[PDB]
């Protein structure tokens, strides 16, 4: 096989493919992680209502296992590549461990898959960052970031995609650490709305609570965003 | 015997611009019955039946390879498998396994659809193909079988009258063997019309 | 020999790979063809090369399977393909082989989710692994299965697929885009979005009339189920209605494509009383 | 053979009943072990084999159909499906180095229609299956040495239409049957059975 | 640029990619161990990127071993992938011989890894600093991505790690408690870090040689330190 | 770029393998077969300009199975190596078909290697032309019926009455075509054709040879295994060459 | 062991190094074939470098199997590997199906290895259109393939130097009623417009599709065609 | 089996009976015992049918392939050291025992092929069951060039002795001549098993064996 190495060290020390993996991820989907007292919360953009894709729901969040969903932001062809490695992982644990596996082990196998990729010869890194939610067995809730270097880490609140600085640098001047179900929501979607476009058809979002992922319906949602963007008018007055 | 475990037999028939392709309907594990409601014909297309006698797993399984190669063949080719070349593909497939074979006696028979010549395919387990005029036959009830349809059979028969010695042979000999019978699907196929007649024998 | 490698699967400053987004490029010099997602079945519509007349047809006694534009994947799925000829057949004959695959395993026709999955995991593999360039081709899968229904899905060679209800690659992709999102509606016949996906093709490709030795069209539907032979598997349930991919003949075309011509000529003397 | 599964499929439930005797040799150490594993909300499987292939085999499937709802966004495969799909993975077992999975299966489930466009089989699904990989669709199945005096005793018995009561009166002769006749003490019998509304736990018959 | 292979030397004998390698864990979180004849002590900032990242997720500290602790300084993605070789063979060494790894065998095993590059593209652009408790007693060994395991007195790795060892030449004595290297360690973190030194801000985490057992501090033990000083 | 590789150039021309020819003419070595009636000669110079290097060793022709003698020219090393591929194949085929390699197959065989170099980059195409020559059996009546082929670096496999390979291969071949409109060529004594073979070779390199400076090879009807062909029975040529 | 593709995408959208490999397979001798009712001609024109070249041995049409041949433009040496390639394809169905193969499947099996050069590592794309002719259940067929892997299916076409003007005489020409004795004729006529000196039985080679079998004509059956034109 | 080959001047004769057995039952009583190899090659054989025809097919597949290569008739010995290096490989479980006859330049050429992949390149021979009576039959009246015609009614006579002498081989005499020029393959050049009693049709009148379900589909 082509086992050139491709990952390589330049003068300054810096992997130059995983800086522009990091740039692939950067013009990606924006997407959003909060955790709460009970509940996660994971919510991404979309490309926005074009009037051809289909009416019948494509989820832009998807499903590990049971209790672990995971966002992306950046090239869909290869996220859709870790997510059935981490789905395919999920139930190669769970064969050979009656448990099924936590949110903190799956990251730290996705991480060092996304790892592997800037350090194999034949292979450009996966242009890929990750926001895994999820709940342990136990009932803890867990929310982590993987970025394309393959470095993972657990989060209170955090943002992928598009400014994804500018949203966090956002989150951390207004983020509470105890927070319910619809403060989370509340909170995930205002955060999201720093970045995205004004509209609501772009959002879609899942709530994870123990035992029970639901996404909002674009009814529920609508409810949110007009109670969100009333109070992003309220913060556009003070100023 | 392993060819004998799940049972069965299988027997085709070639008249005059027709075949009579007719199985049993049995299926057991040695003399203990599963079912009574398991005819082991195939229908590759139109003008090709396949019936697979042996252990059920093989089958099963390689009718499921069959499937796949003859429906690969319809996407690459674009046009229905000829009699012919499926056995031939068969004989090839069994052979491909020549150590370590499948416990399956294909049964084939087949009908141009422009001449309307018969040939008929019975393909041992590791694909020596025998290709007679007149009729092939094999599973359990064999020997009882090349016994009945030698007597009964003529060369150029129509479809109805082939049908009523088709059923007769694997009947009548059905009733000699353990490990086949629970009636009989045959299946009278022409160049104008595929007829398939479930046939009423002993539950024995 | 290092020195004289492409490095194709490699980013870029930017952070995109180079030799995918020439490839996309290449899928944009090929023929258009239209999609279109109805209730009835799918429609999809392609642009042939210019015929010269010394052009013949391999007589293949079955007509449905494949055409230029339009190829059979299985029973129940479609597609059409828009870049390099070359590599579609490499595709193609690979995502045969997997909606069989899976037939093989479970005895059930695969879902198109699941082949679109399939066939773009492929391809992406050739934008990481393996020094050589990406596959240089957009599908255009139509396929019915009894989760979703009838489906289309556009394909690209990063591996990126999105499901649609009318979609366009090819010549005119971005102009078919903004005439698709205009005309389409969530309730439609067979025969309303035959005409769309023909209108739509006929103005990419600019002509007055829909020039029918220039247009294929393809149509995933469900038609009654003939070759039940109940009696040989009793157990097992036949749908009554099974899918049925047709590619049309140049006549079967015909009134198809001189309703896209009224419909062209209608919309014509609208324009002559707006400018009144 | 120790162990007996019965099976039985009707016009709107199948009933499965399995052996809880649990045994090391000529010693009972429970009659508490459940060998009807659910692989679905609407499918499971009677396994009677030795613990090691019944559970390796079991578990194979239960997490290979579980990773398809995944890669198939919660869409719930047929029970033809699982059933092929079961046989096939212990077929290709009988010509691997590891031999066959030693596992006498009875697959049961419940298909709905999934969507709007299912046109498919909607209604109960009954697969008897030897560990060679013969798959074949039933009225009612078993396994074991117990096997062989339900399967006539249905022949008997078993119409295709009776209600959800008369498949709790008939799968207590059944297992009655097997605690009369077989020396091998398979004195309490799990007995779960698939409807539309899903996997049911009879606790009424033992 | 591609132009140079990977496995090439400059005009002056070193390695470009390790060369490189060593130039980014200078870009990396300033990590240190102190080897005091009571226990040996490492502590890192952690270099949080925002105040929301659950701090005791992003570990610069790694138990190894009951008996040893890793500290890492560079790329933390690749740092994991020696510490999970490193583990696996400490656990491989007390599989076969019923007894603890030394401290120098289980850097000489992380150095079993960082020169195979050609199998895996480039080098790890990360230094460990490995600590632990043996038979030699307290030691504190540095890997680099060359592969030349060092054992050190007291060594500091990355961002302020040339500005940590000018503060080490004059505080540093042989004959210290693990009080008073747990106040160096703490002491110089603050002087070198770019943010305010907090409790959350930095790990520390020693191995004491009387138990030979890992300690790893939590905040309000870190707090016990930043109080005596 | 174009030239460093074995791939098109915007003219359609692989430049390495243009190249090579080029690696043929090198070396000022010239050879010329010639096929007659019931018989094949293969000329080639052969000069030794170090008085020290013993003669003996440096051979431009190698048999290659008992029937078959090449003629390598160009780099010597490549032809060297060629001849063993030559050997390996033509072992190869005895062995799987039990006869003797047919030289035609030979030939064709070495063709398609020499190809696989010119398709494959960072392999180096083989510097030299390949002049195998021996008889075959017309499989017609019995008869042995004299053969050359050419394998040159492109992959380029052709049968011939008479060919040369080398320097002057242009001034060699335009004597040798000047003399097929005279004469037929195959209805030559081998005595004749040698005469036509040895004036190329002398008009080609503008020089009178000795019986030294020039070794050849044979295979002739009667005695089908290839011979070298002693230095005194050349200079009965060499003789009757200058003398006509 | 060069496993880097040489084929990639230009920015235009182009497969550069195919275009070039097109222009390889538009430079060599002239051949073409006419498709008839009852049959199939290809003829090409084996122009010899020299006299001294014995004309036999060259070979510009080669039988595929007993039902198919061929002939080709450009690289010979390269042509001779699809050939050589077809003719294993050929058996290896008849083997399977104990059927002579069908054209279209034969043609769709090289045109995968004219694609295989063109994506796969370390190799250039093949320089030679072919011009499969042979006959199946599906009647009588003309194929071209090219280095793309692309293949069209002709009533006639020309391949090589004269081919631009070459198919423009054969469009004049070309009626659908043409018999295979009016072909040979007409593809003949087609050569000796573009030859430059006389056609002989050592000058061109042709090969007929006929009834059930393709056979090369032997150089009496040839004069006997070039006597007439 | 029984199959058979002689030389004689002008070329080769090959012999077979016909019957093709499972077991203890004729499967098929005129079934084909001699292959096309080469246009001047046939090759008889006896052993496992399926290792028969599978090894006869892939050499005569290989040689026509090698056919084209070279642009000359195959020669036999290419053939029989084919049959020779596969059936070797497989230490005789590949059960094929072949009569390989054929005509090249050469001259006459007839070998076998024991199964284990022995050759005896002789002017007459004899393969399976019946080879033994045969071989009598072969050794009693087999002299050096005779004609076409005696080489054939000797070939003949020595299959006739396996056909009724032994079991497996029965029914009539297939003969293939291969001379230098062509190959002249007579099916049935012998029937001396006719039939002995004419078939009593037994009337089975439509309507007769009980049919509970019916399914007609026209085309």
């Amino acid at each position: 096989s082509y086992d050139r190495a491709i990952t390589v060290f330049s003068p300054d020390g810096h992997l130059f493919q995983v800086e522009y993996a990091q740039e692939a991820v950067k013009k990606g989907l924006a997407a959003v992680g909060v955790l709460g007292s009970d509940s996660v919360v994971i919510a991404v953009e979309k490309k926005s209502a074009v009037k051809l894709q289909d009416s019948r729901t494509i989820r832009k969040i998807y499903k590990v296992d049971a209790n672990i969903y995971l966002a992306f932001a950046g090239l869909s062809a290869d996220a859709r590549v870790l997510i059935n490695k981490a789905q395919l992982e999920c139930q190669r644990f769970s064969l050979n461990y009656e448990d099924t596996m936590d949110v903190d082990m799956l990251v730290r196998y996705v991480a060092g898959v996304q790892q592997k990729s800037t350090q194999s010869g034949g292979s450009r890194p996966f242009g890929v960052a990750t926001v895994i939610g999820g709940f342990n067995e136990d009932g803890k809730p867990h929310l982590w970031k993987t970025d394309p270097s393959g470095m993972c880490s657990a989060w209170r609140a955090v943002a992928i995609g598009r400014h994804d600085q500018t949203v966090i640098e956002y989150m951390e001047k207004s983020y509470k650490d105890g927070m319910s179900r619809d403060e989370c929501v509340h909170f995930a979607i205002k955060s999201l709305l720093e970045v995205v476009e004004s509209g609501s058809r772009n959002i879609e979002l899942l709530v994870l609570q123990y035992k029970e992922a639901r996404y909002l319906t674009e009814e529920e949602l609508q409810k949110f965003v007009v109670e969100v963007e009333k109070e992003r008018e309220e913060e556009a007055a003070a100023k | 015997s392993i060819m004998a475990y799940s049972g069965g037999s299988v027997m085709a028939m070639a008249g005059k611009e027709c075949f009579v392709i007719i199985s049993d309907n049995r299926l057991g594990e040695q003399l203990k019955t599963i079912s009574t409601e398991v005819p082991k014909l195939h229908v590759v297309n139109d003008s090709i039946v396949y019936g697979l006698t042996g252990l059920r797993t093989d089958q099963q399984t390689f009718a499921n390879k069959v499937q796949f190669r003859t429906e690969m063949y319809k996407l690459r080719e674009e046009r229905d498998i000829t009699g012919k070349a499926f056995a031939a593909m068969i004989t090839s497939m069994l052979y491909e396994a020549r150590f370590g074979p499948w416990f399956v006696e294909p049964v084939i028979g087949s009908i141009d659809k422009s001449t309307g010549e018969v040939y008929l395919c019975a393909t041992d387990l590791i694909g020596a193909p025998c290709e007679p005029e007149d009729y092939v036959c094999a599973g359990t009830a064999a020997e009882s079988l090349h016994g009945m349809c030698e007597a009964l059979w003529r060369p150029g028969m129509s479809p109805e009258e082939l049908f009523e010695i088709a059923a007769q042979a694997m009947l009548s000999a059905c009733d000699r063997d353990s490990l086949s019978g629970y009636g009989a699907v045959a299946m009278i196929v022409t160049k104008d019309k595929v007829t398939t007649r479930l046939i009423k024998g002993r539950k024995d | 020999s290092h020195r004289y490698d492409s490095r194709t699967t490699t980013f870029s400053p930017e952070g995109r790979l180079y030799q995918v987004e020439y490839a996309v490029e290449a899928i944009q010099q090929a023929g258009t063809v239209i999609g279109v997602c109805t209730k009835d079945g799918v429609v999809l519509a392609g642009e042939k090369m210019v015929p010269h007349p010394l052009f013949d047809s391999e007589s293949m006694q079955d007509k449905n399977t494949s055409g230029e534009k339009m190829y059979k994947i299985a029973e129940h799925i479609g597609c059409s393909v828009a870049g390099v000829t070359s590599d579609a057949y490499a595709l193609l004959n690979y995502a045969r082989l997997s909606a069989l695959r899976h037939q093989y395993t479970f005895q059930e026709p695969m879902a198109i989710e699941d082949l679109c999955r399939i066939l773009c995991d492929e391809k992406q593999l050739y934008t990481q692994y393996g020094g050589v360039r990406p596959y240089g081709v957009s599908f255009l899968l139509v396929g019915w299965d009894r989760y979703y229904g009838y489906q289309l899905y556009s394909t690209e060679p990063s591996g990126d697929y999105s499901a649609w209800s009318a979609y366009a690659i090819g010549q005119n992709d971005q102009v078919a885009h903004a005439l698709l999102k205009k005309d389409w509606h969530e309730s439609m016949t067979l025969e309303d979005g035959m005409l769309l996906a023909l209108r739509v093709l006929g103005k990419t490709m600019d002509t007055a009339k829909i020039d029918l030795d220039r247009v294929e069209v393809a149509v995933m539907r469900k038609v009654p189920a003939s070759n039940i032979d109940q009696l040989l598997d009793p157990f097992k349930h036949h749908p009554k209605t099974t899918p049925r991919f047709q590619i049309l003949t140049r006549s079967e075309l015909k009134p198809h494509a001189e309703r896209a011509d009224q419909a062209r000529e209608a919309e014509e003397k609208a324009e002559a009383e707006r400018q009144r | 053979m120790a162990e007996t599964a019965i099976a039985f499929r009707c016009k709107d439930y199948v009933m499965v009943a399995a052996a809880g005797l649990n045994a090391f040799y000529y010693i009972k150490i429970t009659d508490a072990e459940d060998k009807i594993t659910q692989l679905d909300t609407h499918q499971l499987v009677a396994c009677t084999g030795e613990n090691g292939p019944r559970v390796n085999f079991t578990e194979y499937i239960k997490c290979n159909l579980a990773l398809n709802r995944m890669r198939q966004h919660g869409r719930h495969s047929s029970c033809e499906s699982t059933a092929n799909f079961m046989r096939n993975c212990l077929a290709s077992a009988i010509r691997s180095r590891e031999g066959a999975y030693q596992v006498n299966c009875l697959f049961a489930g419940y298909d709905t229609p999934v969507s709007e466009d299912d046109d498919g089989v909607v209604g109960p699904q009954l697969f008897y299956m030897d560990y060679l990989g013969t798959l074949q669709a039933v009225p009612y199945g078993c396994h074991g040495y117990g096997a062989c005096f339900v399967t006539a005793l249905l022949d008997r018995l078993w119409r295709p239409d009776l209600s959800q009561q008369e498949g709790l009166e008939l799968m207590q002769k059944c297992c009655d049957e097997v605690k009369r006749r077989v020396i091998i003490s398979n004195s309490y019998f799990f007995v779960k059975a698939v409807t539309k509304n899903g996997v049911e736990v009879i606790t009424a018959v033992h | 640029e591609y132009d140079r292979g990977v496995n090439t030397f400059s005009p002056e004998g070193r390695i470009f990619q390790i060369e490189y390698a060593v130039e980014a864990i200078k870009l990396g979180s300033t990590s240190l161990g102190i080897r005091t004849p009571e226990g040996v002590v490492l502590a890192a900032e952690k270099r949080v990127p925002s105040t929301l990242v659950v701090p005791s997720s992003m570990s610069k500290i790694m138990e190894v071993d009951s008996h040893i602790a890793a500290v890492m300084s560079g790329m933390v993605a690749d740092a994991r992938i020696l510490v999970e070789h490193a583990r696996v063979e400490s656990q491989n060494h007390r599989f076969t011989y019923n007894e603890p790894m030394s401290v120098e065998s289980c850097t000489l095993a992380t150095c079993d890894l960082s020169i195979q590059f050609g199998l895996m593209s480039r080098p790890f652009g990360v230094s460990l600093l490995i600590a632990g408790v043996d038979e030699k007693g307290p030691q504190l060994w540095q890997t680099d991505p060359s592969g030349t395991h060092t054992r050190y007195d007291a060594q500091a790795i990355g961002g302020g790690a040339e500005a940590a060892q000018s503060v080490f030449t004059e505080r540093y004595h042989r004959n210290m408690t693990l009080e008073e290297g747990e106040t160096l360690a703490v002491d110089i973190l603050k002087q070198v870090m770019e943010d305010q030194l907090s409790p959350e801000n930095i790990e520390v985490a020693v191995v004491r040689a009387d138990d030979g057992k890992l300690h790893m501090y939590t905040p309000t033990e870190i707090k016990a330190i930043m109080s005596r000083m | 770029f174009d030239k460093y590789i074995t791939v098109f150039s915007p003219e359609g021309s692989l430049y390495q393998v243009e190249y090579a020819f080029k690696a043929v003419t090198y070396p000022g070595l010239l050879t010329v077969a010639i096929r007659c009636k019931d018989a094949v000669l293969v000329v080639t110079q052969h000069l030794i300009p170090d008085r020290l290097m013993r003669p003996d060793s440096v051979t431009a022709l190698y048999e290659v199975t008992p029937n078959i003698g090449c003629c390598m020219t160009g780099r010597a090393p490549d032809g060297r190596a060629l001849v063993q591929r030559a050997r390996e194949e033509a072992s190869d085929y005895q062995y799987r078909y039990g006869v003797e390699i047919p030289i035609a197959v030979l030939a064709k065989r070495m063709g398609d290697k020499a190809q696989v170099r010119t398709q494959q980059a960072g392999l180096r195409p083989m510097g030299v032309v390949s002049t195998f020559i021996g008889m075959d059996q017309s499989d017609q009546d019995g008869s042995l019926k004299p053969q050359i082929y050419t394998v040159d670096p492109a992959g380029w496999t052709g049968g011939h009455i008479a060919c040369a390979a080398g320097k002057k291969q242009v001034e060699a071949m335009a004597f040798l075509e000047k003399r097929q409109k005279s004469t037929e060529l195959d209805a030559l004594t081998q005595k004749e054709a040698a005469m036509i073979a040895l004036a190329a070779l002398q008009s080609a390199i503008g020089t009178a040879v000795k019986a030294k400076e020039v070794e050849v090879g044979r295979c002739t009807a009667a005695n089908p295994a290839f011979q070298r062909v002693p230095n005194s029975e050349v200079e009965e040529w060499l003789t009757a060459v200058a003398e006509a | 062991e060069a496993f880097y593709g040489l084929t990639t995408f230009s920015p235009s959208g182009k497969l550069i190094q195919i275009e070039y490999a097109t222009t390889a397979a538009g430079k060599g001798t002239t051949a073409l074939g006419v498709k008839a009712t009852d049959g199939v001609v290809i003829a090409a024109k084996k122009k010899a470098p020299s006299t001294l070249v014995d004309a036999s041995s060259i070979q510009k049409v080669f039988v595929l199997d007993e039902h198919v041949g061929c002939t080709y433009s450009g690289m010979g040496p390269d042509c001779r590997v699809l050939i050589d390639s077809a003719r294993k394809n050929c058996q290896q169905y008849k083997l399977m199906y104990n059927e002579p193969i069908p054209i279209s499947q034969l043609v769709r099996k090289i045109s995968a290895i004219y694609q295989e050069f063109t994506q796969s590592g370390g190799v250039r794309p093949f320089g030679c259109s072919l011009l499969v002719a042979g006959v199946d259940a599906n009647g009588y067929h003309l194929y071209q393939v090219d280095p793309s892997g692309t293949f069209w299916a002709w009533k006639a076409t020309a391949i090589g130097t004269g081919s631009p003007d070459a198919k423009a005489f054969l469009e004049k020409r070309y009626t659908v009623d043409m018999e295979l004795e009016d072909a040979v004729h007409t593809a003949l006529l087609t050569l000796k417009e573009g030859f430059d000196g006389q056609m002989t039985s050592e000058n061109t080679q042709v090969g007929r599709v006929v009834e059930n079998r393709f056979e090369i004509l032997s150089v009496d059956q040839l004069r006997d065609y070039l006597d007439q034109i | 089996t029984t199959i058979v080959g002689v030389v004689y001047r002008d070329g080769v004769v090959l012999g077979a009976d016909t019957r093709a057995t499972e077991g203890s039952i004729v499967a098929d009583k005129r079934c084909r015992k001699i292959h096309y190899m080469a246009p001047n090659i046939m090759c008889c054989g006896a052993g496992t049918s399926a290792d028969t025809e599978a090894v006869t097919n892939m050499v005569s597949s290989h040689l026509a392939l090698h056919r084209l290569e070279t642009g000359k008739q195959s020669r036999v010995l290419e053939a029989l050291t084919l049959l020779k290096r596969h059936l070797y490989r497989y230490q005789g479980h590949v059960s094929a025992a072949l009569v390989l006859g054929g005509v090249d330049v050469e001259g006459p050429f007839l070998a076998t092929i024991a199964p284990h992949g022995s050759t005896d390149r002789l002017p007459f021979v004899t393969m399976g069951s019946g080879s033994i009576a045969a071989m009598a039959q072969l050794e009693a009246a087999y002299k050096d060039n005779m004609t076409c015609e005696e080489a054939k009614e000797l070939v003949a006579s020595a299959i006739r002795k396996g056909i009724f002498n032994d079991p497996y081989s029965g029914t009539q005499v297939d003969v293939c001549v291969i001379t230098k020029d062509k190959t002249e393959l007579t099916i049935g050049y012998d029937k001396p098993n006719e039939r002995m009693y004419p078939r009593q049709e037994v009337l089975l009148p439509p309507g007769t064996t009980p049919v509970l379900k019916e399914e007609i589909r026209q085309l």
